[PDB]
RNA sequence: AUGGAGAGG
């Protein structure tokens, strides 16, 4: 099913000599010690400052990959930008602050929640919409 | 036929260096590689 | 403290938290016996020289000091139980696998290592306010009386 | 003299010479149609077919090691350990 | 080789189907790797091809003169007057795809010279020739069909690879062999050996 | 195009290259080396 | 000296075939066809003529050697479907616009002066 | 039609500029490689010298006169001397033009490409003719005779593909753009400062509508529409040019079917 | 006429020479190249033109000042290796071997040099359509 | 030294190399007529019998043929000539001289032969044409270029002495040399630069191309791997589809500058399971360094898997670059207005200075340094501000270059090109000098005519403002080829005493070896070393460790 | 030698244009560059085939045998 | 000089020192003068290292500068190489040069030192001392044709009946 | 065969 759900606030945009990935760093409306960094596919997905995107993280929706066929088959999303990556670091800052490493074939993203069902697996599906 | 038509032989301090006096009256750049470089030179 | 060592530990470690896929919240099933003994007696096994007599042993720790000295490094209790949290069997492969590396890293007999090190040393020597590269070189292998630039470096 | 089948203070391991030796010897007798001691299972290669009979130890050779006094240490095929 | 002492041989072939394509359609007589620019330092290279470009398009003769006024940017200017890039960069096409290139190409005219050097007449290959008449040995020569010689340095490096029949066989059933008589008690070869 | 300045001996084109050489009747002085026991050579070649 | 000859591009040799069909033995339901005298002309149209299909998992093809005339072409298709037909569809639908092409650009040029 | 479609701008006895429509990148591309090598054409395989008294070599002429561009309108109902059962060559796969000029007056004797007589019988067939698009009407300039040179020899036109060698090249060179405002971004433009000022602007721009920078970058896009500009050498006619082009395509993609059915 | 003297390095050792002509008279393009101004005025000689420093074959470089010097010494010595018309009576001369290129060509940028070398008339290579690209890695 | 210590041997072949990214490592193109030429005798067995008869069928001038038969009594039969070419029974025990085959063992050597690595055992492939053909991360351990570059090949004549070939002097064997304890071979040239622009994170490779790719790995083991962009169009990376080429249970990891586990600047190289996590793969991961990429596959899955993968990554970069394209013009070699401007005023201030500096020592006011005269500070300090002004120069220029300048992108690639090459290209071409020392004196107190006599001014000494640019003055010209000059002399006269030396090394440590007591002795039976190497280790498996018990403090130490 | 037939890049006929280049060099008095391009050479290839050409059989022709 | 120094607390810490460098060498005089640390001094020329603090520190010091000559070039030779030259130069008792000074006056075999240099006269005055030749040097059995005794020649090869 | 010149990495 899902591993994680959340809302958060766009607060800076970086293109590091870049000009199709821009990385992110947004931080959680709900939560006021989480936070996020993310790179971002700006070419595909625009992402501007002060924006509220809604952020999840999947584990399905190993086999090759079959053709598309979203009309046709189970998407499971509905998203505006999905991407597939791999945990590769699992950092504790504090005992009340904890932090995930995910690869997204080079785009990197750092997510530091609290309360995780975020074990060190192939499976990351990264949905984010609106 | 013309480079070798104007060619200077060198037999035997340091004779192989460009020297200053060799201005306008030696070229510069063509000269043999490996062996006798230096010695062998051009108008 | 970075120096040329025959059998990389790193890496070894590293193919041990992956081959077994080692989760950091379980406690490992080993012993301090388990890890000090082994490692006290994986040290036995790694021979460069196999003779009865004493000098022959002496000369065998003597050899194998340096490379004890970077296993008992990587391999302490503390390090082996907290740093990267390896199991029992995990524990035996990398021992087992040092100790292949090490009997592999061994210098073969009838290796004609003289004329390699002559050309180890002059092949890079074709590829070059005291004295330095080709004339320094020729000034010491033909042992000159006469140096260049003598120099006198006092503390 | 010679030196005895215990206290041999040789390595046990065959050395990489002492392999290319071997396998170049039983491929010359092999391409000399010498008496083939495994199964070929498709192999005509003389070498490779030396490389399957030292795998399965089935290479009746010894290796001669000399000492630089002069002594020397005899180690059979089947008994060196072939980790290369 | 170029006029800059920038040489080097054909590595290959391609006809004018594979070879990569602006979209005037031109297709280059010659393709050069960049990596033989910034080692060498031969900016002149590309400072001739640029106003060989030039003096091209506009029918003139590039002068090329060692000292002169004569820069760069000018050079381009003329270019950029034509209506091509001032850098003499073209866009182009991957002949076997048709798909563009990313990277823009440096495209333009440039004075080759075919030197003296070809593989036919250094090709050379022999199994078994003639012999010398002193030494017994393969003669000297690729004219004179002979053998290459096995220099001392490359018997270091047999003997550094360890390959003691190869350097035996080198120097034995590869150039010369002698069966030779010896005296048991002399030791030498005084032996009238009557055969058969 | 053919400039000469070359001799043809036996059908063959030979040509005499220019010897450099060392100035006769100049008065030149040269410092000698350490070991040795004069300091300085004042000489000239006489042609 | 050791070159080539010219119609060895086109004209196939002594007991080579037009194309050898191969059964792929990584993936199941796949295939790599040896296609000889033939270059990118044909098997970049063929390859992008291949991923117009739905119904095909795989579609690539691949010149070994610039030196050799010839290219390798792996298919893979879905289960039920022979990737012999797919190729096939392919290759009709290539000749069905290439015909549509010459009739639209052969009335195109009845109606051009000069 | 139903598929893809052509809109013809320009177009001569030498050229054609049309824009291709609803087509993939890959079939325009392969309709460029056969028009510029696999279509078949007319032009001198074999030369017999029999007397060279002038100042060019023999194969170096011999060379000038392979390069000759014949007639090639009938080459299609010529054969292959290949596929002919006959001994060498005959007239139902070869055209035999021989050649014969002599010094005359003092002043240099020119010898073009209009002194080739056919001899060979055509029978009906248009073929062999060598192309003369010069004004004065002399054409391709084989050499040049002094007063007592004598140039006598015998040419053999065959079938070829120019992909066997570039004489039998039906076209010189083809114009291929696509995406003038490099919307598909397939290309990624080197600049110092603007990388519009710098870089030109093609004439096909005006086909297209102009990006606007308040439209984010259209990642479903592919390469539909293309410009072209095919040029004939003048063997074969521009339109034959590029029919033949679509046959011979379409030709071997039917016998690489053929094969299948075969197999 | 007294117009031109002959100066050998002895008696070059006690002379004054100015490089260019118009360094006798007493805003700028960033383009060019920086150049000394004349702190000297006791001028008793002026050079012809600096190009004539180089040699025969040094004078067939183009654009020599832009390049690291000795890569115009590879380029003078092959010079010398490149195939063309080294003699118009190459018909008539029995040469144990000579190589003729097939369409010689007169390069696009030539120098003021060339013209006293007749190398526009007797040239040694061809002006290719050169791509500095990374194609097939070949 | 002539006949004994090197003679001229049979069955041995010269050629021109050449490149070729299709073949394999361990493999050289070998032309047809030398593969009719060189010949190799094999004994008629009942295992080849077939094969051998085939190959007598064909005789010489067709491959693959044979060239002699040799029978029983010894007698040679010349199958060229004999009239019995086409009827030949092959009795058992037969030799046939048989043509060169594919995937024979030969060994390619280049001269001059400075290492072992000069002569290493190839896997023949029979191709057209007449040129040696070889890989491109063999060129090195070669040291050599395709500008008319020779190489000999030459042929084993026995099975022992093949298999010695193929056991000790192949080519994936000697990847890693113990010579430097490091991988001698590595991934350079276009394929270097390709795998820098292909593992950029704006590198993003759609469907079919990947399938192109993923088909041009011969490993490739048919699975699609799953996209890192899923929506909205499913794109991939250029790290990801590298993968591929990278066998599984491959970790490496490496931190430079400011790597923090999520790289800002994507610099670093972290690899996991074969998979690549992050980090732009260039010069310090695919070349051939100590702790690189190479190495580690090497040290870890084998020879074999690491020439395979040489072949993998060649191929995957060089297709990928293939269809992308890469070039270079004089346009990456000029530097903006405002930068040039920067740079003239700095060589200004830096000519300013050198005016002080020598206007301060004509006046008697310079304080001579202890040790040196007065005269030799003067030029010390004349020559430390021109360096500093081209270094000054040169990295303003460097600055002003853009990341998709070509020669800087071939820099940072690690593939061709250095700082001081941008710095003379663009910048400034700097102080030339003789001997150590700046153009000196060669007339009376004066450099050249064109100068007055006793001017110490930078611009007479010969600096150079210019660059290769902007185009050098007459005298400028004259000083740089005095300095290019010197520079093919001392090459010269480095490499004819470098040779001298080598071979004088050589015949010292000649008869020097490690017994079966790891004794390291000569013929006399003298011990130079009664354990080789004072550790008994091979070179070759040896890398460099950390040694994390000799630093730090107690206290972190001990907890 | 003598003009090239066809130029080397693309393929274009340059054999009929020597003359006709010549007359319009010297009977018209124009430049070059305006000869070629009425020649109808606008690749610059085609336009370098003639440009850079230089007819040495003239001087071959001097020769009496 | 800047220098890495053990800290009371544990970790190096950089120490800078002032060293008095010196065109001259004179060390066995130098390094008696009280003021200085007389363990520490250092000259390039191992020549004097060999006379005053014996044949060891001379080895040390011969590795010490050729590795340093190595290294100037930024270049990196494992240790083991260089190691066995300075040793093979250093076994005889003293300095033994890399010429036909120095190694050539050895008593290996007389066809190993004619193959190098001087080689009639090495002929001579061994056909004039009668001298036993091993034959089992590298170049000995080279000349003699003979599969020498190095690397995988070192052995032999026989049979035991095993089958 | 000896001897010599030039050139290639
Ligand atoms: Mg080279
Ligand atoms: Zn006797
Ligand atoms: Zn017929
Ligand atoms: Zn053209």
């Amino acid at each position: 099913n899902t591993l994680f759900d959340d809302i958060f606030q766009v607060s800076e945009v970086d293109p590091g000599r870049y000009n199709k990935v821009c990385r992110i760093e947004a931080a959680s409306t709900t939560q006021d010690q989480c936070k996020l960094t993310l790179d971002i596919n700006v070419e595909l997905f625009p992402v501007a400052a002060q924006d509220s995107l809604t952020v999840t993280i999947a584990s399905s929706l190993t086999r090759s990959w079959r053709p598309p066929q979203a009309g046709d088959r189970s998407l499971a999303d509905d998203y505006d930008y999905v991407m597939y990556g791999t945990a590769y670091k699992f950092e504790e800052v504090s005992k009340d602050l904890i932090a995930v490493y995910y690869s997204f074939g080079g785009l990197l993203m750092r997510l530091e929640g609290n309360y995780l069902n975020n074990l060190k697996q192939e499976n990351a599906y990264l949905l984010i919409r609106r | 036929t013309l480079s070798h038509l104007r060619r200077t032989n060198t037999p035997i301090a340091k004779p192989r260096q460009l020297h200053n006096t060799h201005w306008g009256l030696v070229c510069p750049a063509e000269t043999p590689e490996g062996q006798a470089c230096g010695l062998v030179k051009n108008l | 403290a970075n120096w040329p060592l025959p059998v990389n530990i790193r890496r070894i470690i590293q193919n041990a938290q992956q081959t077994f896929h080692i989760d950091h919240t379980k406690p490992s099933d080993l012993t301090i016996k388990d890890i000090v003994l082994g490692v006290k007696d994986l040290q036995e096994n790694l021979l460069v020289l196999r003779g009865k007599n004493e000098i022959i042993q002496n000369a065998q720790r003597d050899a194998v000091t340096l490379f004890c000295c970077l296993l008992r490094s990587r391999l302490a209790t503390r390090r082996v139980l907290q740093e990267y949290r390896l199991t029992k069997q995990a524990f035996d492969w990398v021992l087992s696998n040092i100790e292949a590396q090490f009997l592999r890293s061994v210098v073969h007999p009838g290796e004609m290592v003289g004329v390699l090190a002559a050309q180890s040393i002059g092949e890079p020597a074709t590829q070059m306010k005291v004295t330095s590269g080709v004339p320094r070189l020729k000034e010491i292998l033909n042992v000159a009386k006469n140096m260049k630039t003598p120099s006198l470096t006092v503390y | 003299k010679a030196i005895p089948k215990d206290q041999r203070a040789t390595t046990p391991y065959m050395t990489k010479y002492e392999r290319a030796r071997i396998l170049g010897t039983r491929a010359l007798q092999i391409s000399m149609n010498a008496p083939v001691f495994v199964d070929l299972e498709g192999e005509t290669d003389p070498l490779r077919i030396a490389m399957k009979e030292l795998a399965e130890k089935k290479i009746p050779l010894v290796i001669r090691r000399y000492l630089p006094d002069g002594s020397f240490e005899d180690w059979s095929v089947e008994e060196l350990i072939v980790d290369l | 080789a170029s006029r800059h002492g920038q040489k080097g041989t054909i590595g290959i072939t391609y006809r004018r189907e594979d070879m990569p394509f602006t979209a005037e359609g031109i297709v280059p007589d010659l393709i050069i790797n960049p990596h033989a620019i910034p080692s060498r330092m031969t900016v002149a290279h590309l400072i001739e091809c640029l106003l060989s470009k030039v003096a091209a398009l506009s029918g003139n003769e590039g002068d090329a003169s060692p000292f002169t006024d004569i820069t760069v940017e000018g050079i381009s200017k003329l270019l950029r007057e034509h209506g091509y890039q001032s850098r003499g960069f073209e866009v182009m096409y991957n002949g076997h795809t048709g798909k563009k290139l990313m990277a823009q190409i440096f495209f333009g005219p440039t004075y080759y010279q075919r030197l003296r050097h070809m593989v036919d007449d250094k090709i050379h290959a022999r199994a078994r020739g003639p012999m010398q008449v002193l030494t017994r040995q393969p003669v000297e020569g690729r004219s004179r069909d002979g053998g290459l010689r096995f220099g001392e340095m490359e018997r270091d490096c047999m003997i550094a690879h360890g390959a003691a029949s190869f350097l035996k066989e080198r120097l034995m059933e590869a150039s010369d062999a002698f069966r030779v008589h010896i005296c048991g008690i002399c030791g030498l070869m005084t032996v009238i050996a009557k055969l058969n | 195009f053919d400039m000469g300045g070359y001799f043809i001996i036996n059908g063959s084109e030979k040509v005499l290259i220019a010897q450099e050489r060392s100035a006769g009747n100049i008065v030149q002085v040269f410092k000698k080396a350490a070991p040795s026991p004069i300091s300085h050579v004042a000489e000239i070649r006489s042609a | 000296m050791n070159a080539p000859d010219r119609f060895e591009l086109f004209l196939l040799g002594e007991g080579e075939s037009k194309l050898k069909i191969d059964p792929d033995t990584k993936a199941p339901n796949a295939v790599v066809i040896t296609f000889e005298k033939e270059d990118h002309t044909l098997g970049n149209l063929i390859r992008a003529e291949l991923l117009n299909d739905r119904k095909v998992l795989f579609a690539a093809y691949k010149v070994e050697h610039p030196f050799f005339a010839r290219f390798k072409l792996r298919i893979q298709t879905t289960e039920g479907y022979d990737p012999k037909d797919a190729l096939k569809n392919a290759c009709n639908s290539i000749i069905n616009k290439l015909g549509a092409l010459k009739t639209n650009f052969e009335t195109e040029w009845n109606l051009q002066t000069l | 039609e139903e598929g893809p479609q052509v809109k013809i701008r320009e177009a001569s006895k030498d050229n054609v500029d049309f824009i291709l429509s609803n087509v993939d990148l890959a079939m325009a591309n392969s309709l460029r490689r056969v028009m510029i090598a696999e279509i078949p054409t007319l032009a001198i395989d074999s030369v017999e010298v029999e007397t060279n008294t002038t100042v060019l070599a023999d194969e170096f002429i011999a060379h000038r006169l392979g390069l000759i561009p014949l007639q090639s309108m009938d080459i299609e109902q010529l054969e292959y001397s290949r596929d002919c059962f006959c001994e060498d060559h005959c007239d139902k796969c070869s055209v035999v033009l021989t050649l014969q000029a002599f010094g005359e007056s003092e002043s240099t004797t020119n010898v073009y490409s209009k002194d080739l007589v056919i001899v060979s019988n055509l029978m009906g067939r248009n073929i062999g003719h060598p192309i003369i698009q010069d004004k004065e009407g002399n054409g391709v300039l084989i050499c040049k005779l002094r007063k007592g040179q004598e140039l006598k020899l015998t040419c053999v036109a065959k079938k070829g593909i120019a992909k066997e060698h570039a004489k039998w090249g039906p076209a010189a060179a083809i114009e291929f753009e696509y995406d003038p405002w490099n919307k598909l971004k397939h290309t990624d433009y080197w600049y110092e400062q603007d990388s519009a000022k710098e870089w030109p602007q093609s004439k096909n721009c005006e086909y297209e509508d102009p990006p606007n920078e308040g439209d984010p970058f259209d990642y479903k896009a592919q390469a539909d529409t293309f410009y072209m500009n095919v040029e004939s050498v003048g063997s074969i006619p521009v339109d034959q040019v590029v029919v033949r082009g679509i046959d011979t395509l379409q030709k071997k993609v039917a016998s690489i079917l053929l094969a299948l059915t075969q197999m | 006429e007294g117009l031109v003297e002959y100066i050998d390095a002895e008696e070059e050792e006690s002379i004054l020479i100015a490089m260019q002509p118009e360094d006798l008279e007493p805003d700028v393009d960033p383009a060019k190249r920086i150049r000394v101004s004349h702190h000297a005025t006791t001028f008793t000689h002026c050079e012809i033109h600096p190009s004539m420093i180089l040699g025969v074959a040094a004078s067939i470089i183009p654009f020599p000042d832009h390049n690291q010097s000795p890569r115009n010494t590879y380029q003078s010595a092959m010079g010398k290796q490149a195939m063309g018309v080294f003699l118009t009576n190459y018909n008539v001369r029995m040469d144990t071997m000579a190589n003729i290129l097939y369409y010689p060509q007169k390069p696009l940028g030539t120098t003021r040099a060339m013209e006293y070398l007749k190398f526009r008339e007797l040239p040694a290579g061809q002006n290719a359509i050169v791509a500095i690209a990374c194609y097939s890695g070949y | 030294r002539g006949n004994l210590m090197g003679k001229r041997v049979d069955f041995s072949a010269r050629t021109v190399i050449s490149g070729d990214p299709n073949l394999e490592l361990d493999q050289v193109g070998v032309p047809k007529s030398i593969a009719k030429t060189l010949t190799y005798p094999e004994v008629v067995t009942p295992y080849n019998i077939d094969r051998l008869t085939q190959l007598v069928r064909n005789g010489p001038n067709e491959h693959p043929g044979a060239k002699y038969v040799i029978r029983d009594s010894g007698d040679r039969i010349d199958l060229r000539y004999s009239k019995r070419a086409g009827d030949i029974q092959l009795q058992y025990g037969w030799k046939v001289e048989r043509h060169i085959m594919d995937n024979d063992p030969v060994l390619f050597n280049r001269q001059p032969s400075l290492h072992k690595m000069s002569m290493m055992a190839h896997r023949v492939k029979v191709i057209p044409y007449s040129t040696f053909r070889l890989n491109l991360s063999v060129t090195s351990p070669y040291n050599a270029d395709f500008d008319g570059d020779e190489m000999n090949l030459h042929v084993p004549q026995s099975e022992e002495t093949r298999a010695e070939l193929s056991q000790l002097c192949a080519v994936p064997l000697q990847i890693v040399s113990p010579q430097s304890n490091k991988p001698c071979m590595g991934i350079v040239q276009d394929t270097l630069c390709g795998i820098r622009k292909l593992t950029l994170r704006d590198t993003f490779i759609e469907l079919d191309q990947v399938l192109n790719m993923l088909y041009w790995v011969p490993d490739w083991d048919g699975v699609i791997p799953t996209p890192a962009i899923i929506k909205p169009k499913p794109l991939w990376s250029g790290k990801q589809i590298l993968s591929v080429a990278i066998p599984n249970g491959i970790h490496l990891q490496r931190f430079d500058e400011g790597t923090t586990l999520l790289s800002p600047k994507d610099n670093g190289m972290l690899i996991i399971d074969g998979q690549i996590i992050f980090g732009v793969v260039e010069k310090k991961t695919v070349g051939s360094s100590n702790g690189g990429l190479i190495h580690v596959v090497t040290r870890e899955k084998g020879p074999q898997v690491c020439a395979k993968l040489f072949g993998n990554i060649q191929k995957v970069v060089n297709f990928w670059l293939l269809h992308n394209g890469f070039s270079t013009g004089i346009g990456d070699t000029i530097a903006d207005g405002p930068t040039m401007r920067e740079i003239t005023e700095t060589i200004a201030e830096a000519k300013k200075k050198v005016l002080d500096v020598t206007k301060e020592a004509q006046a008697n006011l310079l304080t001579a340094k202890h040790g040196m005269t007065l005269r030799e500070s003067f030029e010390d300090n004349v020559v430390r501000f021109l360096n500093e002004a081209r270094d000054k120069a040169g990295r303003l220029a460097e600055v002003n270059l853009k990341d998709l300048n070509n020669v800087k992108q071939m820099v940072m690639a690690g593939s061709k090109g250095s700082f001081i090459n941008i710095a003379q290209m663009s910048a400034c071409v700097g102080q030339q000098s003789v001997e150590g020392k700046r153009i000196a004196f060669g007339f009376v107190d004066r450099t050249l005519p064109h100068f007055s006599k006793d001017d110490y001014s930078p611009e007479s000494k010969g600096f150079v403002e210019n660059s290769y640019l902007r185009g050098l003055t007459p005298q400028e010209f004259f000083f740089h080829a005095m300095g290019g000059r010197e520079g093919l002399i001392d090459t010269a006269v480095k490499t004819a005493e470098t040779g001298y030396i080598q071979r004088r090394l050589v015949k010292a440590l000649e008869d020097i070896m490690v017994h079966y007591d790891n004794t390291t002795r000569n013929s006399l039976g003298n011990v130079i070393q009664f354990i080789y190497g004072e550790d008994g280790m091979d070179a070759a498996h040896i890398e460099k460790q950390s040694l994390d018990t000799i630093g730090g403090s107690d206290a972190a130490f001990e907890k | 030698m003598i003009v090239p037939v066809r130029c080397f890049s693309c393929g274009k006929v340059v054999g009929d244009k020597w003359e006709s280049y010549l007359n319009l060099l010297q009977e018209d008095e124009l430049d070059e560059g305006t000869a070629l391009s009425r020649l109808g050479l606008k690749r610059y290839c085609c336009r370098r085939m003639i440009l850079t050409h230089v007819d040495l059989i003239e001087k071959f022709l001097r020769y009496n045998p | 000089y800047d220098r890495k120094v053990p800290s009371p607390t544990g970790e190096y810490v950089k120490e800078p020192e002032w060293v008095l460098e010196t065109d001259g060498v004179n060390l066995s005089e130098v390094m008696t003068v009280p003021g200085i640390d007389p363990t520490r001094i250092y000259t390039n020329s191992f020549i004097d290292i060999m006379e005053v603090l014996g044949i060891e520190a001379g080895r040390a010091a011969l590795y010490k500068e050729v590795y340093n000559v190595i290294a100037s070039d930024g270049s990196y030779v494992n240790y083991r190489h260089m190691a066995l030259l300075v040793d093979v130069m250093t076994t005889q008792g003293g300095l033994t040069s890399v010429t036909r000074h120095g190694f050539n006056r050895s008593n290996t075999g007389a066809l190993m030192r004619c193959s190098f240099e001087e080689t009639v006269e090495i002929l001579f005055e061994a056909g004039a001392s009668a001298e036993l030749d091993d034959c089992r040097g590298v170049s000995e059995n080279v000349i003699l044709g003979q599969m020498a005794p190095i690397g995988t020649g070192a052995f032999d090869v026989m049979i035991d009946e095993e089958s």
